[PDB]
RNA sequence: GAGUGGCGCGGACGCUACGCCGCGACGAGUAGGAGGGCCGCUGCGGUGAGCCUUGAAGCCUAGGGCGCGGGCCCGGGUGGAG
RNA sequence: CGCGUCCCCCGCGAGCGCACGGGGUCGGCGGCGAUGUCGGCUACCCACCCGACCCGUCUUGAAACACGGACCAAGGAGUCUA
């Protein structure tokens, strides 16, 4: 006589409230072992590199997995393959960014719209401010931002991307769900770089602003982001 | 959530570092007595 | 400045019909909420073909 | 029956605690402190005996009503603000009020209220200037403080005490209190040499003068 | 009794060459020639003081012909100590190479 | 039905009044007098009315009965009350819950008949 | 002692002078009333700088403050007594206004009885 | 359970 | 999700469904095309117990407004019959 | 951070309160005002700064030393039939 409804519908609530703090000691689990591997990825480099010189010998460290790709030329006067190559990258607008992962289908794709792109292999702090304040999802195609875990587990969750530093895990250490965690993102609405571009029109070798800046777009991020 | 962990430890560490390179300093001004 | 081509992000379907008839209208005003609220996919193309032009809903023969 | 402690965990910044929540759940003795699981009054009349109601149904409906706006967190009313001194306003310095109708006049600074206001007073012998709030903002702090610390500024001369109630007449409690504090500070303003008469000059930017310039 | 304001200029409004913004004026105060100095008056109060033909009301006072457009320095313009303000009306063109009073009293010293 | 002669009504009703981005209806048992299928005084089964007195003070309630509605003159029970405000505006409350009569205009004609017994309230 | 609204937002518009029609200064044939110019070489209509301005629906007003007085309330223009009662029941949000073409006798019945309905009119003292 |  | 089994008479707003609400993205434009006009004009069928010699149409206006705009509503003056 | 029990090495406790928590509030105040002041974005006149060539038209291209236009009112051009 309502007895046993008003207990049965507390009996839901607890069971809803106990499932989210087992989600999020998990979530806060897995922030815990990826600060754990950051830490060796880091070290190791360091580490494989002494016994290198050591021994007299080079570590040449491994070609960067990861790219992050900005649209440093306008929409006006384009070439069309340059034009399909910028809009298959998703850079549809100027000082628009995406990450990139690097093969030979990503950088023969790259070379041939250098002149439009300032790109580089961005650092562990870039990807965490690009996703932490820049961070939108294409979630029911709709720019959407990311302020709650539930929006990247409701639509990565398949892939157990349950949380923003699963999404930051799966980019930076490019995993096996990359694709599927790099197209979630919106391609970056950033600002105009603070404090100026050196010359948009040459390559940044020739003290441009154009192509492959392989250390040197973590400045840049921070000056845009 | 692991966040304010993660700063509260950098935080702790960091005061930590501080003091020592205060008492080093002291050390230095003793030597530079002695 | 964003290269988007303004050319098809307008979808050329029937929102409603174009006849001011009442019987009909009352209708799709049923489907609207059957189709939207029951999961049934019927009740969706049945008021997608309430919409539809005389020529697009043929009479079907016996 | 429990009577309430302090935090235990002291505030390492802002919003984090130093002691994390295994060394809290340690500290707050949960490992041995566990749980398992108005309207109508009846008044007489003398007939029959009423049964009356608190807060009864309304007389009136306007056409229109507004609806119950959302819910936002971090906006306190004034009287729980927190309030924020300059360093440079220390008790015992010598301020240059700026705006009022005493603009200029240097002026020994009392305390911080419980309203924001600086309590000040430009002894009212030197200034012309009584017991009188001024804002932070509308006065310059100088690099000229006196030993004020020992001086029992009165309780009683508080906030509510300096605001206007509704042609101004000074009540003879503003005079005995103006003379309880002026003898106090003006005996240690005169023990600094050339401070009596600082005090009663006003400031004046002239020729080739700088704000900026002047470091103070 | 004495000046309790700095002697600033209505230099000209925020402008590229080809375009001016009225919104916001560009004011040279005197004695600060550079970007160091030009950081004590960042927030400060400035008022264009002007005075007409009618009376108009004076607060605390009786209504002089004075009349006042107050602003405030926003941030610092240029190179050379030059300071953008924006003032709740935007100046009349009038008073170009005129003075505008900066004064302390959004004072942080 | 009422979802049928509503779609004939709903923009050619000599009643419908249309001018200045507004619309409104000048029906004898709309009440907040607006065009609405819910507010219509002449299309549904129950209708609640509130209008003021034939004499100066007062509201008369006029509840549409459920029989004859094909019978404009015993269509409509009209009930007057002259009594004081917070009684007028429950026993109006008391007809519209308690008989379970149309209970979305509920509020409305509370509504309406606080703004009768304030009109016929002396100005100063 | 007047009408009060239910809101009074600060009605915030984008421009308040009119978009005159361009060549409207030039000629008295050209009224102010505005025309798109669609000539092929005309400098208001491509845009050139320092020229007429065109009305874009950027220049749209709020919503919430469209059509809404300087009192906070919005304009029903009434004919005769019977279009007061109208008003009576949306009252904090539209005032009245009684039509140029009503006569002495018969605004001093609908200014009366918008006093009895409290219905706010913008033209209350107009015939006399 | 653990926590009764 | 259902079954046999071990006192206080109360609760805002709403939903012209051709209505209302929410969220993302976008907005040059000649020729040209289409849509929407509670844009305007003059006649007809309806309707508004519409307005009008206690002053219609028209006309003027350094008056008050409204609309992104086409335009429109008011106040004052003139006018005499819609 | 229990144990009632299941084994590889030797399903609901009650409260309280603070808030870097799903978009602003103050439980802060202060000057003024009936014959000279207050408000009025627009509208009237004037001044200043920046911008700013004269429209229609055919044209690859018009401010053009291309053509039409002194000025104003009224009239004036995709119709109806098949």
């Amino acid at each position: 006589n309502f007895a046993e409804l008003k207990i049965k519908r507390l009996r839901k609530k607890f069971a809803q409230k106990m499932l989210r703090k087992a989600r999020r000691k998990l979530i806060y689990e897995k922030a815990k072992h990826y600060h754990k591997e950051y830490r060796q990825m880091y070290r190791t480099e360091i580490r494989m590199a002494r016994m290198a010189r050591k021994a007299g010998n080079f570590y040449v460290p491994a070609e960067p997995k990861l790219a992050f790709v900005i649209r440093i030329r306008g929409i006006n006067g384009v070439s069309p393959k340059v034009r399909k190559v910028l809009q298959l990258l998703r850079l549809r607008q100027i000082f628009n960014g995406t990450f990139v992962k690097l093969n030979k289908a990503s950088i023969n794709m790259l070379r041939i719209v250098e002149p439009y792109i300032a790109w580089g292999y961005p650092n562990l702090k870039s990807v965490n401010e690009l996703i932490y304040k820049r961070g939108y999802g294409k979630i029911n195609k709709k720019r959407i931002a990311l302020t709650d875990n539930t929006l990247i587990a409701r639509s990565l969750g398949k892939y157990n991307i349950i949380c923003m530093e699963d999404l930051i895990h799966e980019i930076y250490t490019v995993g096996k769900h990359f694709k599927e965690a790099n197209n979630f993102l919106w391609p970056f609405k950033l600002s105009s770089p603070r404090g100026g571009m050196k010359k948009k029109t040459t390559h940044f070798v020739e003290g441009g602003d154009a192509g492959n800046r392989e250390d040197q777009i973590n400045r840049l991020i921070r000056r845009m982001n | 959530p692991y966040a304010k962990t993660m700063r509260r430890n950098t935080i702790l560490r960091q005061a930590r570092n501080h003091k020592l390179r205060v008492e080093r300093a002291a050390a230095a001004l003793a030597a530079k007595s002695d | 400045g964003v290269d988007i081509l303004h050319n098809k992000d307008r979808k050329v379907w029937r929102k409603e019909p174009k006849s001011q008839d009442m019987y009909l209208r009352l209708l799709v005003k049923l489907y609207r909420f059957l189709a939207r609220h029951t999961n049934s996919t019927f009740n969706q193309v049945v008021l997608k073909r309430l919409f539809m032009s005389r020529t697009k809903r043929p009479p079907l023969s016996l | 029956k429990g009577k309430p402690h302090c935090s235990r965990n002291p505030v390492l910044v802002r919003g984090i605690g130093r002691y994390s929540r295994s060394a809290m759940y340690s500290r707050k003795a949960l490992y041995k402190r566990k749980y398992a699981a108005l309207a109508t009054v009846t008044k007489p009349v003398g007939g029959g005996t009423r049964v009356v109601k608190l807060r009864k149904m309304p007389r009136y409906y306007p056409t229109e009503d507004v609806p119950r706006k959302l819910l936002s967190h971090g906006k306190k009313p004034f009287s729980q603000h927190v309030r924020k001194l300059r360093a440079s306003i220390t008790p015992g310095t010598i301020l240059i009020i700026l705006t009022g109708r005493h603009r200029g006049k240097r002026v020994v600074f009392l305390k911080q209220l419980s309203s924001g206001l600086l309590l000040v007073t430009g002894p009212l012998s030197l200034n012309r200037v009584p017991l009188r709030r001024t804002h932070q903002k509308f006065v310059i702090a100088t690099s000229t403080k006196i030993d004020i610390s020992g001086v029992k500024i009165p309780k009683h001369l508080t906030d509510a005490y300096f605001k206007k109630k509704k042609k101004y007449e000074i009540t003879e409690q503003r005079k005995v209190d103006q003379k309880a504090v002026d003898s106090q500070i003006l005996p240690k303003i005169k023990a600094v040499p050339q401070l009596q008469g600082y005090l009663r000059s006003v400031f004046a930017l002239t020729n080739g003068v700088y704000p900026h310039k002047l470091v103070f | 009794s004495g000046r309790l304001w700095c002697k600033a200029i209505f230099a000209g409004y925020k402008r590229g060459l080809r375009n001016q913004r009225e919104h916001t004026a560009l004011l040279k105060i005197e004695g600060v020639y550079a970007r160091d100095e030009t950081e004590f008056y960042l927030g400060k109060r400035c008022a264009y003081v002007y005075k007409a033909k009618n009376n108009t009301v004076t607060p605390g006072g009786k209504p002089n012909k004075t009349r006042v457009i107050w602003g405030k320095v926003t941030r610092a313009h240029g190179n050379s100590g030059m300071v953008r303000a924006k003032f709740r009306s935007n100046l009349p063109a009038k008073a170009i190479g005129h003075r505008i009073r900066v004064m302390l009293y959004p004072s942080r010293i | 039905s009422a979802h049928l002669q509503w779609m004939v009504v709903r923009n050619c009703s000599s009643f419908l009044i249309k001018r200045n981005k507004q619309t409104y209806s000048t029906e004898p048992n709309n009440l907040k007098a607006r065009n609405s299928f819910r507010y219509n005084g002449l299309i549904h089964r129950k209708t609640v009315g509130v209008e003021p007195a034939a004499d100066g003070k007062g509201v008369v309630v006029v509840m549409k009965r459920r029989s004859g509605q094909r019978k404009p003159a015993t269509s409509y029970v009209r009930t007057t009350i002259n009594k004081n405000a917070r009684a007028t505006l429950s026993s109006i409350r008391h007809m519209i819950r308690k008989n379970k009569y149309h209970p979305d205009l509920r509020m409305a004609a509370i509504r309406r008949a606080s703004a009768i017994l304030r009109s016929q309230k002396p100005v100063m | 002692a007047a009408l009060r609204p239910l809101v009074k937002p600060k009605i915030v518009k984008k421009r308040t002078k009119k978009f005159i029609r361009h060549q409207s200064d030039r000629y008295v044939k050209i009224k102010r009333n505005w025309r798109k110019p669609r000539g092929i070489d005309n400098r208001v209509r491509r845009r050139f700088k320092g020229q007429i301005l065109m009305p874009n629906i950027g220049y749209g007003s709020n919503k919430k403050t469209k059509h809404m007085l300087p009192s906070g309330f919005r304009k029903f223009l009434v004919h005769n007594v019977k279009e007061l009662e109208v008003l009576l029941m949306c009252n904090k949000s539209y005032c009245a206004e009684i039509a140029h073409n009503v006569s002495s006798k018969n605004r001093k019945a609908i200014v009366e009885r918008a006093a009895q309905l409290a219905i706010r009119v913008t033209n209350p003292n107009a015939r006399l | 359970r653990g926590l009764r």
